C-alpha cells in the first residue's frame, strides 16, 4: 500500500554535498568557545560513525532479507543515500572545520568512547543476528534500524540544530537538516516494513515482540542519558537534550505502530527554529422486483 | 492517561464474558468530578454570570432583555430542576468539547448543559416565560434537539448563522456564475454547507454568443466553486464544504462524474466539492430496457424552447429533445452510466443519487417549481427558482434559493414521554422562530425564499436505539410498522401546528394556494388509508397516546383548507452527526454502524457503546453493514411516505458487495419511492 | 511547401557571403499573388461590399451611418491611393492572419490593409470626412498604429473591447474579493488583461472578526484569481491573462514570490497569473545599508492608523510602523529579498519590479492618489482609488480603476515624414475617441475612472529600427540624445493637444486643479532645461521640424494653466507585440532580440529579418542580449523622463551573468529613475 | 587511482525516467507491425529481468565483498541505478505504450522463457557463490557482472537503438541511451576491479581464470544466439543482432583486460546512428553608482 509513494518521496528528496558551500561557516566557527567546538566535533563524529554502520550493514542487510522488487529498490536507494551522500557530507563538514590531525584525534576518541560504542554495537549486533527466512529476527533488526534512524541520531542532531536556530554554522546546519530529513523518511519506511511482520504474528508473539521493543528502547534510552551528560554538561544543555531524546523516542515508537512511552514535553524553541470492490454488469431482471 | 479515559477504556476489558458497560457511568462521573467541575467558571449568583456573559461579548443583550431577570432565573431553575445526568462519557465529552461555551482563550467553561439549554430556550421563546420553560422541559428531557448551528450559536454574540444548509440555483451566465461563487463564499463564511445546481449551465463545447465550442462546461465552474470553498474555510476553523448537483441527462454528466475518480487529473479533480446526480424516471426506464440514451446540451434546449432543460419534464420532453434536430445530443449507454455511478460510489461514496420523479410525484409545491436538486446532506428537497443576476448597473431578478432550519426529535425520549404532539408542535414553533430570526445579507435569493416559503426541517433520531431498547429488530416488519405510525403522527402534528401558526398570524407561505395542501390532494392517502399499527406489540408502544385516525386526518384537511399552511416544508431527516452523542441517541433514522464506537481524541483512544447497549439487547443492535440493505430501503421508504422533504439515506455496504449489488440497491430504492441516496459506506 | 515560404527561406541561404534579404520582397509578392488575391472576396463596388459586411453582422451600422457613401468612398480612395505594399512577408502574413477580417467560417478574406485602415479611420473620425482622411493618411503612411484591440475591433459588430489593459484595486474584504474575481472574469471575457493590487489584503495569519490566524493571505486570493482567469479564457485561443501586484513591505511577500518558484506545490503555485512587486525607496535604502527590514501585517496598520499600508508613505511611516507595538511586523533581510527577486527573475522572469518612488516623484496626479501598482504589461502607471463593494442590499462606494487606450507612433515613419506634431495630435484625438466610446458595464470603477480621468496611452515603436537604419548604435550617446529630443517633442505636442481638447470641450479631467499641470510644477524642467539635440548628427535628423524651446514650453505652460488638460495621463510605451510586424517596426523602444527572427507557424518555418536589415547596417542592429544593460537602462531612463506613465522595460540577460548582475541592473535602473522593469529575458 | 573519478561520473549522470515525457512515442508505436511490437516488448522485458537481478543481487553482493568506503559508495550507487532507475524505466515505457493485459503477458513470458531463465540462473548462481575473503569467487562473479553489463544487455539494446536511428520511438530511445551510457561505465568499473584480483595471481592461476572467463563467455554466447533467434526471426533481424552481440562481447573482454575473441564485422549503420542562474551575493558597492 505504500512502497511506490515512498519511492516518489525518496527520489524527489535527492541531493548532493556540493550544492551547499561550506566555507562561510568559518565566520561563526571561530567565535565559538573550546567546549562548544569540542562538543560539536564529538557529536559530528558520533553521527558519522553511526551512519556508516547504517550504510555498510543496516540498509543493505534489510534490503537483502525483505521480499519484493519495489521494496528492494527503495531500500537500495536509501543505502545509496547513506554511503554516497550522507557519508561524503559528514566528511566535507569535518574537513572544513578542523585540520586533518584534529579530525583523526576526535575519531580516535569517539571510537574509544564507552557510550557511543555501547549503542553502536547493540544496533550492529541485531543486524548480525538476522537469519535467512526468519521474519522474527528480521523484525528485531528493523526495530533496531528504526531506533537508529528516528531516535539515536537525535542526541547528536540537537547541537547542529541548536546552532542553526541561532544563525550559527548555517551551511553545515543546512546539510544536517537535509540528512535528518532523509533519516526521518528512512525510519518511517522501515517502520512500516516492521509493522507488516508484526501484523502477521499471533497475539502471544505480538506481546513478546512488544516486550522486545520496549526492553531495547529502555537499554538504549538509559545509555543515551549517559551519552548526553558526557557531551552536553560542558555546554549546559543536557536537560533540554533529554527532552528532545524522549520526544524522538516517541516518534520512533509511533513509526513501529506502538504507543508513545514518554509523556509529552515542549522542545527548546531554538532547536525548533532550526527544525474498487468488483465491477459487475447489470444483467437485467435487476430493474424488476 | 486521565482517570475517566482509563475508566472508559475498561468497557472493552471483558469481565465474566461480558463488556463492562457500567464503567461508562463511572467514566462520565469521573470526567465531570475531575475535569468539568474544576474547569467550570462559577459565579455567586445567576445575575453575576449573566452580566459577565453579556458584558464580555459572549451573549446577546437583545434576547435576554426580553425577560425580567426573575423569569430568566425561573427558566434556569427549570433547567436545573431536572438534575440531568449524562449517561455516557462520550455525551458529556462531545457537549463540553463542541457546544459548551468556553472563554475567549478556550481555557475554562462558562456554560453547563443546563445553561446552554436555558439560553437556547430563552432565545426560542422570544419574551414568553412559559414558552421558555416549555422549551427547557422539552430539551432537558432531550425530546427535541435543535440542530448543531441552532444549539451551538443561539444567544451568542460571536455566533455563526443558525442555518447551515443552503441550496443555490446557478443560471447559465458569467454574471450568475460569479454571483454564485460570491454567495457560496459568503455562506461558507457563515459556516453553512452550500449546494449548487449546475444543470442550467451549458455543457463543454457550447457556443458563447456566436463563438462555438467556447464553454468549459460545468467542470470549470466546479473548479471555481472548489477553490471558492477552499478559500472560504470558515476562518480556518472547519473546512469549507460544498455540493454540486447535475442532472443525469446533462451532457457533462460523465465529466461531472470523472471529477471524483481516484485517477482524476489535477486540472479536473475537485477535492472539497461533493457531487450529487439527479436521475429522472426516464433514465431508469431507458436503462431498464437497455435502450441507448442521449445526454443533451442545455443551451440548445434553452434556445429551441425558451426553457431550461432541467425546468422541463424529461418524461414528456425526452422524445421531443431527441427528435429535434436543433437540440444537440450525444448517445450514451444508460446501463454503463449506472455501472459507472455504482463504481464511483464504491470507490469514493459519491455521487449522491436524487431520484427526481420520486421527489416530485409527492412534492406539494410543484406549482412553485419542481425539486431539481438536494443539499449537501441529501435530505432537503424543496422548490427553487433560479435568479437572473444581471450587470452591475441593472436590476437583478431574485429567485428562490432553498435554506431550511433543522431540528431533531429524539424518538426514544418522545416515545417514553408519550409526547409526540407536544414535542412536534414545540419543535415546529422553535424552527419557525429560527426561520424568522434568520436574515442573510449577501444571498438575496436565500433571504427571499426564507421570508416567503418559511420552510423548516423537523427530523428524527434514535430510531434504532428506540427499537433495539424495545426488543425490535430494525429490519423487522414491526420496526417498519412503528416507523409508519410514529412518522404519520409526526406529520399530522406538524401539519396541525403549521395550520395553527397560519391561523394565528393570518398568513400562509407564498404561493400556498397552488399547493396540494390547498387543493386537498396531499391528504388523500391520509383520509383514505389508516396508519395505525398493525402489530399488537407496536400498538402497545403507543399506549396512552392518541394515534390520528382517518377522521382526524379529514378534520386536519378541513382545518388546512380553512386556515392555510404556514410552512411550505416541515419535515426533513438530516444525518444529525454530532448532536446524537449529546442526546445519547443513534444518528438519524439510520441503523448503527458499530455496536461500540472506537475513536481517538488527542493521544487517548475512547470507546462509545451505542446508547442503551447491554447484554439483553446486544443482538437487536445489529450493525448496519450486517443488515440487508433492501430492508433498510423498506424502512426508509416507510418513513419517507410521511416526510415532505427527503431523508439522508446512507448505504452501508460490505467489501464483498459488487457494482451490481450497489446498482440493485439503488434501483430498489428507486422502485420503493426513495427520494435521495446519501452515501455508499463500505466496510 | 508554399511558394512564398519557400522564397522566404532563401533569405538564410547565404549567396556570396551575404543573406539574401531581397527574397522577402519576392516572398511577400508571391504570398499575395498566390494566396491573398485568391482568397480575397472582391465585390463589384464598395457599396456592395459595405452592404454585405453590415448585413451579415461583420460591421457596425451606427458608425458607418454618420457618413454619406460618397464620403466613405473618398476615404477608401484615400487609403488605396497610397498603394501601400508590405515590405516583408511577415508583415502581410501577420496582418492577414491576426487583424484582417475573415468570413464567418474563417475561409476567405474580406478586408485588405486599406479596408481595415479606412474602417478604423471612419470609426475614429466619428462623422468627419476630412478627419477620416487625415487618419487614413496617418495609418497608411504607418506613422501611427492603433493598439491590437482597437485596430482589430474598430467598427466590427461581434468584437471585444478596444481597451485590453485594466488595473483593479482590491479592498480587504470578502465582498471586495468576490467583486474582484467577478470583474476579472468579466474583463478577461472582453479580452483584456487584468492587473490586481493585492497590497490592501491582509496577510496570512490575520484575524477575521476577532478570530486569529484565520486569513489565508494573498496567496488564497491569488489562487482564486488564477482559476478565475483560467475559466475566462475566450475559447482558450488567448487564455485569460492576469497580473497580481504586492508591495514589498507586505508580510505575504515571500509567499507571494514563492508562487512562481519551479519547486512550488500545486496548492500554492499560480500559472496564469503574472506577479509584480512594488518596491518603495525605503526598501532599497534598507538593503543598501544592510539593515534589518520589516514586512508588516496590513490589517494591523489599518486598525491602528485607519489607512491601508499602501495608501501611506513608507519612507515616512516605516519607522512609525516599526516602533508601533500595535502594528504586527515580521523581520526580513532586505538583501536576501533582493537576491530572491533576482533569482526568481532569472528562473522565471517574474516578478515585475515597480520602483514606487520613481513613479511617484514625477507623478502628476498624486493629489488623486499615488501609483501603487502597474498593469500586466508593467507600463501603465496611474492613480487609483480602491472601491468599497458592500453587501447586496447596500450601496457600493465606487473608486477609480485604471484603464487606458494604447497607440504607438512609428518613430521611423514619423521622422521620415517630419510629422511629430501632426501624428501626435491625431493619435491623441483617436485615443480620446476610443476612451469616449468605451463603456464597461460590468466594471463600475473602470467605467468611472474612464469617464473621469480620460487617460490615454500614446507609445512609440521602431526606435531601434530607426537608429540602426540611420547608423546610430542603440547604446551610443547619440541614440539617447535623439530619444531625449524626440520624446520631449512628443510630450510637448501631446500636452498641447490635451490642452486644446480641454479648451474645445470646455472640460478637464477630474481633479485636474490639484495636478502638477495646474500648479505648473510639471513644466519646471521644460521651462528651465533645453532639450535640443546636443549632437550635429542628431540635429540634422530633426531638420525641417521645429523643436520646442524653453520659450515654447513656457507658452505651453501658460496655455495649460489657462485652459487645463483633458487627459490625466497621455503617454505610455507598451510592448506593442504583434502590431510591430504589421508596421514593419522593432517592438517598442526596446532593442531587438534577434537580427533575423526564426519562427514556426503550424508545420511551416519562416524567417523575419529586422526591418531595414542589410549589410550596411548589420552591426547597428545589435541584439539586445549582446549589449550592456546599463546603457539600455540609460536609454529607457532618458525616454522615461518625457513619459508620464511607465515603459515596458524588458531586461535581456545572458546565461553567464549571475543573480548579482541582475540585481545590479535593477539597482542601476532604480538609481536612474526607471519606473518599472517588465521582464528578465535570458538567452 | 580511479574510484573518485567514477564516483563523480556516476553521480553526475543521475537521472529519472519521469524527466522524459513518453506520450510522443504513441504514434510511431501504434504504426509498428504486431511482430515488431511483440519483439520490442519482449526485448525490454528481458532487459528488465537482468536489471532486476543486477540491482537486487549483483551490485549489492559485490559491494559487500569489495573493501573501501569509496569503492562501496560507487557500487551502492550503481546498484540503486539498476533497480530504482533502470528496471523501473521499462515499466514507464510499458505503461505508456501497452495495455495492462499485454504488460501482464510479457512478465509471464519472462518467467517461462528458457533462455532468459538459463542466463539468470548462470549469472545469479555466480553472484551467490561468492565466499567472504575468497578473491577467486569474487573475480568469477565480477566476470559474470561485466558479461551482464557489456555483453548480455546488447541483444536487448539493439532494437530500441535500431528504431532511434530511424527516427522512431525516440523518447523510449532516449531512456535506453541513458541506461546504455550508465552500463558502459558500470562495465568498465567492475572490469577494473576484476583486473585487480586477476593481477594478484600466479601465471598458472591466471591461465585458469582466462579459461573460466572464455568458457563462461562461450556458454552465455551460445544461449544468447538461441534467445536472439527466438526474438528476432519474426522481424528479420537475427543475423544483424548476432553481429552486434559479438561486437559487444569483445568490449566485455576488453573491460576485463583480455584480447578480443570474435572477428570484426560491419554493424547496421542505423544502430550506429542510434548511438538555475548562479546565485552571487550582493556587495555593498553594488548599491552605489
Ligand atoms: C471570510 C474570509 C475572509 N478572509 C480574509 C480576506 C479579507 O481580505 C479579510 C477580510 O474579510 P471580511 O469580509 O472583511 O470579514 P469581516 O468584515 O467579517 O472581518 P473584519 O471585521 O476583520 O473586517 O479576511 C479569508 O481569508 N477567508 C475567509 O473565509
Ligand atoms: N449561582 C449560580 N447559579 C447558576 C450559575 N449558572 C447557572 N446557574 C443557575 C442555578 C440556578 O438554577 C439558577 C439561580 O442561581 P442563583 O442565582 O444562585 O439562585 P438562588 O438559589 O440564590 O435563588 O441559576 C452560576 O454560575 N452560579
Ligand atoms: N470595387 C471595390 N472597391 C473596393 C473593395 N474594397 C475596397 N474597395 C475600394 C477601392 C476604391 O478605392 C474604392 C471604390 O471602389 P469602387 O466602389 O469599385 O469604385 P470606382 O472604382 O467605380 O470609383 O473602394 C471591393 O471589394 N470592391
Ligand atoms: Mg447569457
Ligand atoms: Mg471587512
Ligand atoms: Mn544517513
Ligand atoms: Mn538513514
Ligand atoms: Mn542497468
Ligand atoms: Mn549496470
Amino acid at each position: 500500500d505504500f512502497t511506490q509513494m515512498f519511492y516518489n518521496q525518496n527520489v524527489k528528496q535527492f541531493w548532493l554535498p556540493e550544492e551547499i558551500a561550506l566555507n562561510g561557516d568559518l565566520l561563526t566557527w571561530k567565535y565559538l568557545g573550546k567546549n562548544e567546538q569540542d562538543t560539536y566535533m564529538k557529536v559530528l563524529a558520533g553521527l558519522t560513525l553511526l551512519d556508516t554502520e547504517q550504510g555498510n550493514t543496516g540498509m543493505p542487510i534489510v534490503a537483502e532479507h525483505v521480499d519484493g522488487h519495489q521494496r528492494k529498490a527503495v531500500l537500495n536507494f536509501m543505502a545509496m543515500m547513506e554511503n554516497a551522500v550522507h557519508a561524503k557530507s559528514y566528511s566535507n563538514i569535518f574537513m572544513t572545520l578542523a585540520p586533518t590531525e584534529t579530525i583523526n584525534e576526535v575519531f580516535e576518541w569517539v571510537k574509544q568512547n564507552k557510550y557511543l560504542q555501547k549503542k553502536a554495537q547493540m544496533i550492529v549486533g541485531l543486524y548480525k543476528a538476522i537469519q535467512k527466512d526468519d521474519e522474527i529476527s528480521l523484525f528485531k533488526a528493523m526495530v533496531a534500524s528504526v531506533y537508529l534512524e528516528s531516535f539515536l541520531f537525535y542526541s547528536g542532531f540537537y547541537y547542529p540544530l541548536y546552532f542553526y536556530g541561532q544563525g550559527k554554522l548555517m551551511q553545515s546546519g543546512e546539510i544536517i537538516n537535509l540528512i535528518l530529513r532523509d533519516e526521518a523518511i528512512h525510519g518511517v519506511y522501515v517502520g512500516l516494513l516492521a509493522q507488516e511482520i508484526y501484523n502477521k504474528q499471533t497475539e502471544e508473539k505480538k506481546a513478546e515482540l512488544r516486550e522486545f521493543a520496549i526492553d531495547l528502547l529502555n537499554q538504549l534510552y538509559e545509555n543515551e542519558l549517559e551519552y548526553t551528560e558526557d557531551l552536553y554538561d560542558q555546554v549546559g544543555l543536557s536537560h533540554d537534550v533529554k527532552k528532545f531524546i524522549r520526544y524522538n523516542a516517541n516518534k520512533a515508537l509511533m513509526n513501529l505502530g506502538f504507543d508513545p512511552y514518554f509523556e509529552e514535553e515542549d522542545i527548546n524553541p531554538i532547536v525548533l527554529n532550526g527544525l474498487k470492490a468488483t465491477v459487475e454488469p447489470l444483467k437485467d431482471d435487476d430493474f424488476y422486483f | 492517561v486521565p482517570k475517566w479515559i482509563q475508566l472508559n477504556n475498561e468497557i472493552m476489558i471483558q469481565k465474566d464474558g461480558k463488556f463492562q458497560f457500567d464503567k461508562d457511568k463511572e467514566a462520565v462521573h469521573s470526567y465531570f468530578v475531575d475535569y468539568i467541575n474544576q474547569n467550570t467558571v462559577f459565579f455567586h449568583n445567576l445575575k453575576e454570570k449573566l452580566d459577565y456573559l453579556v458584558e464580555n461579548q459572549y451573549y446577546e443583550e437583545e434576547f435576554l432583555s426580553l425577560y425580567s431577570f426573575e423569569d430568566i432565573k425561573e427558566v434556569f431553575k427549570t433547567a436545573y430542576a431536572k438534575k440531568f445526568r449524562f449517561p455516557s462519557f462520550m455525551s458529556a465529552f462531545k457537549f463540553y468539547n463542541d457546544y459548551a461555551l468556553k472563554t475567549n482563550d478556550k481555557k475554562k467553561i462558562l456554560e453547563r448543559y443546563e445553561d446552554r439549554i436555558s439560553i437556547v430556550a430563552l432565545f426560542f421563546a422570544n419574551g414568553d416565560t412559559e414558552k421558555a420553560k416549555e422549551y427547557v422541559n422539552l430539551m432537558i428531557n432531550q425530546e427535541y434537539q435543535p440542530s448543531t448551528p441552532t444549539f451551538l450559536n443561539a444567544g451568542r454574540k460571536r455566533r455563526g448563522e443558525l442555518v447551515s444548509c443552503f441550496l443555490l440555483e446557478v443560471n447559465d451566465s458569467l454574471n450568475d456564475i460569479s454571483r454564485a461563487i460570491d454567495i457560496s463564499m459568503q455562506l461558507s463564511k457563515l459556516g453553512g454547507g452550500v449546494s449548487l445546481n449546475l444543470s442550467k449551465l451549458r455543457a463543454k463545447g457550447e457556443a458563447i454568443k456566436d463563438v462555438e465550442n467556447a464553454t468549459k462546461g460545468v467542470v470549470g465552474v466546479m473548479k471555481l466553486l472548489d477553490n471558492a470553498f477552499r478559500y472560504a474555510d470558515q476562518m480556518g476553523q472547519r473546512q469549507g464544504s460544498g455540493a454540486a448537483y447535475l442532472n443525469i441527462f446533462h451532457r457533462d454528466i460523465n465529466d461531472f462524474l470523472d471529477t471524483k475518480k481516484i485517477s482524476a487529473d489535477e486540472d479536473v479533480r475537485v477535492k472539497t466539492l461533493s457531487i450529487g446526480v439527479v436521475i429522472p424516471d426516464k433514465f431508469v426506464e431507458l436503462a431498464r430496457e437497455d435502450k441507448a440514451a442521449y445526454v443533451f446540451y442545455p443551451h440548445t434546449i434553452y434556445k429551441e424552447y425558451g426553457q431550461h432543460m432541467d425546468e422541463m419534464d424529461m418524461n414528456e420532453m425526452y422524445d421531443k429533445f431527441v427528435d429535434n434536430p436543433r437540440v444537440k445530443k450525444e448517445k450514451i449507454n444508460p446501463r454503463k452510466l449506472l455501472e459507472k455511478l455504482a463504481m464511483l460510489r464504491s470507490e469514493s461514496g459519491y455521487p449522491y443519487i436524487m431520484f427526481q420523479d420520486n421527489v416530485n410525484k409527492v412534492h406539494a409545491n410543484n406549482h412553485i417549481s419542481k425539486v431539481k436538486f438536494s443539499n449537501l446532506c441529501s435530505e432537503v428537497l424543496q422548490a427553487s427558482q433560479v435568479s437572473s443576476y444581471t450587470d452591475y448597473d441593472e436590476e437583478d431578478e431574485i429567485g428562490l434559493d432553498i435554506s431550511c432550519n433543522l431540528g431533531s426529535l429524539n424518538i426514544l425520549n418522545v416515545m417514553e414521554h408519550k409526547s409526540i404532539e407536544k414535542t412536534v408542535k414545540l419543535a415546529t414553533d422553535s424552527l419557525t422562530h429560527v426561520s424568522e430570526t434568520t436574515d442573510i445579507r449577501n444571498a438575496p435569493a436565500v433571504r427571499r425564499a426564507n421570508k416567503a416559503m418559511k420552510s423548516i426541517g423537523l427530523g428524527a433520531m434514535n430510531l434504532h436505539g428506540y427499537l433495539a431498547q424495545n426488543g425490535i429488530a430494525y429490519e423487522s416488519p414491526e420496526a417498519r410498522d412503528f416507523a409508519n405510525t410514529f412518522f404519520m403522527m409526526v406529520n399530522f402534528y406538524s401539519i396541525q401546528r403549521s395550520a395553527e401558526i397560519a391561523k394565528e398570524k393570518g398568513e400562509t407561505f407564498d404561493q400556498y394556494e397552488g399547493s396540494t395542501y390547498a387543493t386537498g390532494e396531499y391528504f388523500d392517502k391520509y383520509v383514505s388509508t389508516d396508519f395505525s399499527p398493525k402489530y399488537e406489540k407496536i400498538a402497545n408502544l403507543f399506549e396512552g397516546m392518541h394515534i390520528p385516525t382517518t377522521e382526524d386526518w379529514k378534520k386536519l384537511k378541513a382545518f388546512v383548507a380553512e386556515h392555510g399552511m404556514y410552512h411550505s416544508y416541515r419535515l426533513c431527516i438530516a444525518p444529525t452527526g454530532s448532536i446524537s452523542y449529546v442526546q445519547s441517541s443513534t444518528a438519524s433514522v439510520m441503523p448503527i454502524m458499530e455496536r461500540i464506537e472506537e475513536r481517538t481524541y488527542g493521544n487517548s483512544k475512547t470507546y462509545y457503546p451505542m446508547p442503551g447497549l447491554a447484554s439483553n439487547n446486544w443482538f437487536f443492535y445489529k450493525e448496519a453493514y450486517d443488515m440487508d440493505m433492501f430492508k433498510v430501503v423498506d424502512m426508509i421508504a416507510t418513513i419517507q411516505q410521511h416526510i415532505d422533504q427527503g431523508i439522508s439515506f446512507t448505504l452501508f455496504l460490505k467489501d464483498t458487495m459488487t457494482t451490481r449489488d450497489l446498482n440493485r440497491i439503488d434501483l430498489y430504492a428507486h422502485h420503493r419511492g426513495i427520494k435521495t441516496i446519501y452515501y455508499a459506506r463500505t466496510k
